[PDB]
RNA sequence: UUGUGGUAGACGAGCGUUGUAUUGGAGUUGAAGUCAAAGCGUGAGCAUUGGUGGAUCCAAUACAAGUGAGAAUGCCGGCAUGAGUAACGCUUGGGAGUGAGAAUCUCCCAAACCGAUUGACUAAGGUUUCCUGGACCAGGGUCGUCCUUCCAGGGUUAGUC
RNA sequence: UUCUCGCAGUCAGACAGUGGGGGAUAAGCUUCAUUGUCAAGAGGGGAAGAGCCCAGAUCAUUAAAUAAGGUCCCCAAAAUA
RNA sequence: AGGGGUGAAAUUCCAAUCGAAAUCCGUGAUAGCUGGUUCUCGUCGAAAUAGCUUUAAGGCUAGCGUGAGAUCACAAAUAAG
RNA sequence: GCGAAACAGUACCGUGAGGGAAAGGUGAAAAGAACCCAGAGAUGGGAGUGAAAUAGAUUCUGAAACCAUAUGCCUACAACGUGUCAGAGCACAUUAAUGUGUGAUGGCGUGCGUUUUGAAGUAUGAGCCGGCGAGUUAUGAUAGCAAGCGUUAGUUAACCA
RNA sequence: AGUUACUAAGGGCUUAUGGUGGAUGCCUUGGCACUAAUAGGCGAUGAAGGACGUGUUAACCUGCGAUAAGCUUC
């Protein structure tokens, strides 16, 4: 066959990470697919991780990542994370996020899976 | 490429031997009483002695 | 006037299907199918009929010539020994039949060797 | 003592409901709602809502004991079909025909429930051969 | 006593069907038709009992024919198999809401293509497809609370176009 | 199997033995005369074979004697010299 | 506008069709050519050759089958001479 | 049977001339199934009317192919035109019969029509079931059989009542 | 060392049931072919055939024509 959508590039997966990963920063849980949670999870756990030094450097590090959301705004979330989500979690050696399956989707059976994060 | 002669009741009905379904594993949420199946959060959203989720 | 006839076709057709029973898949559910297997039926019954008679003999032969074989002589020449000396019509099924009851075959197979 | 409950003409197949009706036959009711309600199949949602249709209309209308249920015997026969017509290459009009499936749920009571069915098929005969015999006296 | 394999093919005797005629006769105490059964005939074919069904029908002798189906790449209808296989015909992520039910609907926020265009105005055509409210038999290549589908109500206003 | 009358069908034949033509004493070749068989014909022998050998099926029998062919086992039936 | 048209010519194009459109009618065209032709039992049982054929895949007559009837001894067969 | 038993030359195909279908039956009468339970709802299960609701709006009867369920028997070292002749074990019990259903195991076994010298055919037709479907008719000729009438026989046609 | 009941993922045979499906059977405000009578046309006084409209009544069918599911008279 020939005409054949894009799909799943590379750009599309880190664009879907990076989407998620402000998703979950600001509001704090996402009800998503399994298959995108474990991804998802490896780059929230090195921004929440990256970000406990507040230095500029780091904030030019998170700028690369952020988006912003209906809740917060880019340069609002940046103030979000680094006031009470960064520092709450000073002192945890990783494990900063949980993602735990639900119940299959009636419209394909995917496994959904809830993405959040506490101490 | 066709099939020369029909396959009659009796092949089909034995290739579907394999097509039988499993049933999935089944557990009991504590907190509550319901049969969650095995490994998931029932629909209470609480998974073991931890809250995940709302009401239902 | 107008005659259309679908008992006499269905009540054909339903002997037919009743003559092979216990046949095969759709051997008894088709009719087109079951008459051919009923004509095949009849011909092999036709020529068992024969066949039958044919192998039974065989069959007795040889269990008259194990017997015999345990006494000293064979068939071949037991058949002599009812011929031509002391003329009998005992026929090759009951010579056989009366080993299944013995020590009374035993009285012919030594009343010959006279 | 059998209290069925029957669908018909579900826009299911009649060969994707005997999947799960499968796996439900046999069993006791108390593990059939939810094993039913748990597994991933549009058969499923199907029959959960007939199946306690079933279970309140034996309990209401019959007034059996419940707790001693099971599901008797489950089907999914053919239910009528539609047909319709699909463009192809050129112009040749496949058809296409949607299936359906006439379900029905039986729940017994009694853990034997089948010799009574083969009581009545044994009845069935039993006065054929009465009648013949008695119509044996045309002297 | 002599015979009795047999296609093309000649000849003979016959069964069954539909109806008409006269003659007998059965029928809601259940007629035909339909299935089932462990019957009777040399064959075409013919009875008996029971369930269903709910009003016509059986035998005897003649008569008249749309009179006897396994084949026509036969016609019409239904149903399989191939098979739950190929295909599903250019695109995402989430929050909040609704609802019995949501990937699929409403809102929000991004994200991704278009940009001599997937934008805006109209002719040709098409003929209500437009707007509001409601519904989810069928159509939508899935789903659907939703649709350009369906239902009730509505809208097109010229001295100069 | 001669004569008259009604009614057809058939006119693509094949093989084995025999005597010859064409052919190359080649063809499961072709064309003839002749005897059979098959066609239109089953059973047994032939391992399996339409045409060879024996034979010519009204139907049933879980009866007896045979023809060709055959008797260590498959496969029924034999020994002596 | 079709035993016509048009063609910077290819047998192009003439409403997805063009060595002569589309549909209606004569019309159930004709076809020595394929295919099909529906219930049973009994009796008998062939030919696949000769002559002619614008005939050779077909046809007519003879030959061979069957039915009805006669000839019934001198007719036809089968053996010896 | 008119193409047409009903809103048929309709719907539909075609630019156009033109081509051109399918399908009917509750019960005597709606007494069209209030009410209850499950469910969102259709619907289903009880109730109720009624002779029957296996008459329920899928609406006279309701075969077959076809798809599912189940008692009884067999099958996972076995070469299979799928049956037949023998034959065990098993389970039942009849249109009372040297009985019925299955059938471990032995012997035996290359379908049906067609056309052909000859086809299991590596030649062709049929996917399966049901229905439809192919030597008639008018007017004359000859032959066979039967009947009436008969040795100056027999016999009417058109037409009229 | 050896003999042999049980297994059946699934299949096969019979028998009973259920569903689809609509043949056979009964029936019909319909057609077919005919007989006996009658009559053998309509139309500038605007026909045949059609559109459009009309309701206490949605659409459709029918009747009917601004006198519009009807008017006058015997
Ligand atoms: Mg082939
Ligand atoms: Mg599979
Ligand atoms: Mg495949
Ligand atoms: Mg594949
Ligand atoms: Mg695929
Ligand atoms: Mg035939
Ligand atoms: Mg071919
Ligand atoms: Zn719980």
């Amino acid at each position: 066959s020939y005409i054949n959508k894009p799909g799943k590039t590379s750009a599309w997966r880190v664009m879907t990470v990076r989407q998620q990963v402000s998703a979950v920063l600001a509001y704090g849980k996402i009800e998503t697919t399994l298959k995108k949670a474990k991804n998802t999870q490896k780059r929230l756990d090195k921004l929440i991780t990256l970000a406990k030094v507040d230095n500029f450097n780091n904030r030019r590090q998170v700028k690369k990542w952020l988006l912003n959301t209906n809740l917060f705004d880019v340069d609002q979330l940046m103030d979000h994370l680094f006031s009470k989500v960064a520092p709450k979690y000073e002192k945890t050696p990783g494990g900063y996020s949980r993602v735990l399956k639900l119940g299959p989707r009636r419209g394909d059976a995917t496994e959904m899976a809830i993405l959040q994060l506490t101490d | 490429a066709v099939q020369q002669r029909r396959s009659s009741k009796h092949r089909r009905d034995k290739r579907r031997s394999h097509d039988a379904l499993t049933a999935q594993a089944l557990s009991v949420c504590q907190k509550c009483g319901k049969k969650k199946l095995f490994h998931r959060v029932c629909s209470c959203g609480m998974y073991g002695d931890l809250r995940v989720k709302k009401a239902y | 006037m107008r005659i259309k006839g679908g008992k006499q076709t269905r009540v054909r057709r339903k002997k037919w299907l009743k003559q092979a029973s216990g046949s095969f898949g759709t051997r008894h559910a088709s009719y087109k199918v079951a008459k051919q297997t009923v004509i095949q039926a009849a011909k092999y019954a036709y020529r068992d009929r024969r066949n039958k008679k044919r192998d039974f003999r065989s069959l007795w032969i040889l269990r008259l010539n194990a017997a015999l074989r345990e006494q000293g002589m064979t068939y071949s020449v037991f058949i002599n020994l009812l011929k031509k000396h002391n003329i009998e019509i005992n026929r090759k099924v009951l010579s056989e039949l009366a080993i299944k009851e013995p020590s009374k075959f035993n009285l012919i197979v030594q009343k010959v060797k006279s | 003592m059998i209290a069925f409950a029957k669908q018909f003409r579900v826009r299911i197949s009649p060969q994707k409901a005997r999947l799960v009706c499968q796996l439900i036959v046999g069993k006791k009711t108390a593990d059939a709602q939810n094993i039913l309600s748990n597994t991933p199949k549009k058969a499923a949602t199907l029959i959960a809502k007939l199946l306690n249709s079933a279970i309140a209309n034996a309990t209401n209308n019959h007034g059996m004991n419940g707790d001693a249920l099971y599901v008797f015997e489950c089907v999914a026969n053919q239910g009528p079909s539609m047909k319709r017509t699909i463009p192809r290459a050129k112009g040749s009009s496949n058809m296409i025909t949607k299936r359906s499936s006439n379900l029905v749920v039986k729940l017994s009571d009694n853990p034997n429930e089948r010799q009574e069915l083969i009581k009545q098929q044994k009845a069935l005969v039993k006065k054929r051969v009465e009648g013949q015999q008695k119509a044996k006296m045309a002297r």
